[PDB]
């Protein structure tokens, strides 16, 4: 799996963001998230 | 033969990726790509203090 | 003396057979003997903290059950890698202090890791302030860029 | 890290573009072998890859 | 001995996972190591 | 033998150590690792971040500092926390010996 994770495409790694969040001031500020898809709980 | 060949050096990287004063790890994001590339500034990851020689 | 026919052949044969490579072996262990033997120190404490560490990591993975929980402040990187300064090394040796060894265990009251530098060609070191990153500006059609590439920054 | 397309990243030695998957797919596949950046040294990119 | 005995067992009931530990780590070190490659950081693609 | 007892344990983190192998099948779906981001813009992480080693390192940690922000919270200023490297009574290192 990790081996596939990352180097295959080119020189880089393969990072999905799914659910993003900004903190800031001391509140948190939610701009997308996934609920469900290929990232759910398991 | 590869993994003794290839891990130490991906230990190194992975020993210079860590800054200290920040702490964690960086990393940056990426026709192939634009003809024209960047870089403002490189901001201070380690202090004097902090340097240990092996 | 027919058991003794029997043992002496059969001993003489696995003896034959398997004892040039016991000789060279136990030949080709010095080395890397007095190399286990000389990173001694640093193998409990590394057991111990890495043992430590596997919670600490593991609930940064299973909080969500789906992703990785981590923090994303921006910052600035260094210089990119330089042609022939920075070829790989694998001439690392030591530990902290000049000796093999673990420091004392990273709590909130003493947070930063002492850095570790060893022969490896590439290093942080020398970033104690903040400067512009040399190679501010380049082109990838003729690869004509400003700036001076260096390994002093 | 900021700055944008300081080292550009090496797409030679490694997958072709046309061959990537869609994030949508969870399955796993073979990962293939002989896979690294295929540049003779130049440049900064990418110094101290495999071929180093 | 009897101790080294059942831990050679488990050993040799799993030596075909071995195998496959050592044959997977010796196909993908090199690729994955390839990214912490340009500087003293590693890339990421960010599809999102 | 010291080390020992914590061996099996280390053993989920001492191959890969930046991944732990009991959770690498649901965090990384396959190609792509799904990574949940927060983009902190925190006054002690900008000061951190940026100006560290200059002499504006206390122009707004300890403006936030004066604010409803605790230091227990605040990632450690670097000026003050003793490392072990330079940590009274000497380095602070342990060697098993």
């Amino acid at each position: 799996i990790i081996g596939r994770a990352g180097g295959i495409y080119g020189d880089f790694f393969n990072f999905y963001a799914c659910d993003l969040t900004l903190k800031l001031n001391v509140r948190t500020v939610r701009i997308t998230t996934q609920p469900s898809g290929r990232c759910t709980p398991k | 033969e590869t993994g003794l060949h290839a891990y130490p050096n991906l230990a190194a990287n992975v020993l210079n990726i860590n800054s200290p004063n920040q702490g964690g790890i960086i990393g940056l994001p990426v026709f192939n790509y634009l003809p024209f590339g960047m870089n403002l500034a490189s901001t201070a990851m380690t202090l004097p203090k902090q340097i240990a020689y092996s | 003396l027919v058991a003794a026919v029997g043992f002496g052949n059969t001993g003489g044969d696995i003896f034959e057979r398997g004892g040039p490579y016991l000789v060279r072996g136990a030949q080709d262990l010095l080395p890397t003997s007095a190399l286990l033997d000389e990173y001694s120190p640093a193998l409990f404490c590394t057991i111990r903290n890495y043992h430590d560490a596997a919670p600490k990591l593991a609930g940064a993975l299973g909080g969500n059950g789906y992703s990785l929980l981590t923090n994303s402040l921006v910052v600035g990187v260094g210089n990119p890698y330089v042609y022939p300064d920075n070829l790989p090394r694998v001439n690392a040796k030591g530990g902290p202090e000049g000796r093999p060894g673990c420091w004392q265990p990273i709590t909130r009251d003493l947070w930063p890791f002492p850095y570790l530098v060893m022969d490896t060609g590439a290093s942080i070191a020398p970033y104690n302030h903040f400067e512009l990153g040399q190679p501010m500006f380049a082109e990838y059609v003729w690869g004509r860029q400003v700036g001076e590439n260096t390994i002093n920054p | 890290g900021l700055g944008i397309n300081a080292p550009p990243p090496c797409l030679t030695g490694f997958l072709p573009a046309s061959q990537w998957r869609s994030p949508a797919d969870t399955r796993t596949e073979p990962l293939p072998s002989g896979l690294y950046c295929k540049i003779p040294k130049d440049a900064p990119n990418a110094v101290r890859g495999a071929r180093n | 001995l009897e101790q080294l005995r059942t831990v050679s067992d488990v050993l040799n009931e799993r030596k075909q996972d071995l195998a496959d530990i050592l044959t997977v780590a010796g196909k993908f070190i090199t690729s994955l190591a390839e990214a912490l490659a340009s500087g003293p950081y590693f890339k990421v693609m960010l599809v999102n | 033998g010291r080390a020992a007892p914590y061996l099996v344990g280390a053993l989920k983190l001492i191959l890969t150590v930046p991944f732990n192998i009991d959770n690498i099948p649901k965090a990384i779906r396959g190609d792509y690792i799904n990574v949940s981001l927060k983009l902190d813009l925190t006054l002690s992480s900008v000061d951190n971040a940026f100006l560290s080693g200059t002499g504006v390192s206390g122009m707004l940690r300890a403006l936030e500092q004066a604010w409803g922000r605790d230091p227990a919270t605040m990632i450690p200023d670097v000026r003050f926390t003793p490392n072990p490297h330079d940590a009274p009574g000497g380095p602070l290192v342990e060697r098993g010996e």
